[PDB]
């Protein structure tokens, strides 16, 4: 079992590690 | 077009000699056979990444590979593939030509960094896998296979845009293959040991692996060796028939698999708990053992998981790439001279 990080419910950004 | 003015400094323990257009150089980690510095470019106004090759001409194999990399970067013009803003050498003649510096737009991170520090929503995964596949359609159309798709090879920025890098550079007879551990985790079963029978959908296997990992935060098949890897894979997809199993295994691994009871197919919906049903469905079309039934980049793009992004008239293919050089046998200085020609003939983007 590999539950998703953020469960699906019926603009995008990413944070940089530093 | 006259020679720019160059300046020198020491970065990662060598002298970097670059045009004065590149300022504020900052080491941001290794690249393939090189190291990378981030910089500001006074000329385009972009932040860029400058890769200096490490001993580009130190053997025949290295020289050819330097040539191969330059030829590939020059050919790729696509929003989801690394391309060249610039290529330069401080050399003023072939007789002094020693170093190669490659420049592309700066990307903030790679998907390794992202997966290890942050949870991704289903919406993130949609847009990320879409860009991978868009880029891959284009690469595959030039009769190039990436061969090494993994998270560290997918560059990303703050707006969730993505570019594929380090495509088509390595060969499986190369020595001291760096990255080999992580590469195993993402590699199609059929090329885990030999490369006598495979097609471009080896790359789609890797995409399936990456997608699963973006959804869950965890590496899908982190095997310790060829037997372990196969066991991990079959535990999910199920033990295939005897003819297919032979195409993906050594005799040893096959014997280890057959010393265990037959493994049934898992239903992916009961593994990836909480996932989007459509995400699950595409994973089922990507992670299949039969490479003649594995979905292509073009076909995957039309999958309904990508309804919000998919557009056939905005998912372009490549101009035809001349890989005739690959069949040549040349000495260091001849690959060098060819690489020099390519440096000098470079024409930058308009901007
Ligand atoms: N930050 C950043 N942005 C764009 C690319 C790279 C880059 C390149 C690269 C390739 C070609 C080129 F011409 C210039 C740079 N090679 C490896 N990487 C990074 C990707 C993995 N982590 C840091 C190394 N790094």
């Amino acid at each position: 079992v590999y539950p998703v990080s953020v469960p699906y419910s019926s603009t995008l950004s990413l944070v940089m590690p530093s | 077009q006259e020679r720019p003015t160059f300046y020198r400094q020491e970065l990662n323990k060598t002298i970097w000699e670059v045009p004065e257009r590149y300022q504020n150089l900052s080491p941001v980690g290794s690249g393939a056979y090189g190291s990378v510095c981030a910089a500001f470019d006074t000329k385009t106004g972009h932040r860029v990444a400058v890769k200096k090759l490490s001993r580009p001409f130190q053997s025949i194999i290295h020289a050819k590979r330097t040539y191969r990399e330059l030829r590939l970067l020059k050919h790729m013009k696509h929003e989801n593939v690394i391309g060249l803003l610039d290529v330069f050498t401080p050399a003023r003649s072939l007789e002094e030509f020693n170093d190669v510096y490659l420049v592309t737009h700066l990307m903030g991170a790679d998907l390794n960094n992202i997966v290890k520090c942050q949870k991704l929503t289903d919406d993130h995964v949609q847009f990320l896998i879409y860009q991978i596949l868009r880029g891959l359609k284009y690469i595959h159309s030039a009769d190039i296979i990436h061969r090494d798709l993994k998270p560290s090879n997918l560059a990303v920025n703050e707006d969730c845009e993505l570019k594929i890098l380090d495509f088509g550079l390595a060969r499986h007879t190369d020595d001291e293959m760096t990255g080999y551990v992580a590469t195993r985790w993402y590699r199609a079963p059929e090329i885990m040991l030999n490369w006598m029978h495979y097609n471009q959908t080896v790359d789609i296997w890797s995409v399936g692996c990456i997608m699963a990992e973006l959804l869950t935060g965890r590496t899908l098949f982190p095997g310790t060796d060829h037997i372990d890897q196969l066991k991990l894979i079959l535990r999910l997809v199920g033990t295939p028939g005897a003819e297919l199993l032979k195409k993906i295994s050594s005799e040893s691994a096959r014997n280890y698999i057959q010393s265990l009871a037959q493994m049934p197919k898992m239903n992916f919906a009961n593994v990836f708990i909480g996932a989007n049903p459509l995400a699950v469905d595409l994973l089922e079309k990507m992670l299949v053992l039969d490479s003649d039934k594995r979905i292509t980049a073009a076909q995957a793009l039309a999958h309904a998981y990508f309804a919000q992004y998919h557009d056939p008239d905005d998912e372009p293919v490549a101009d035809p790439y001349d890989q005739s050089f690959e069949s040549r046998d040349l000495l260091i200085d001849e690959w060098k001279s060819l690489t020099y020609d390519e440096v000098i003939s470079f024409v930058p983007p308009p901007l």
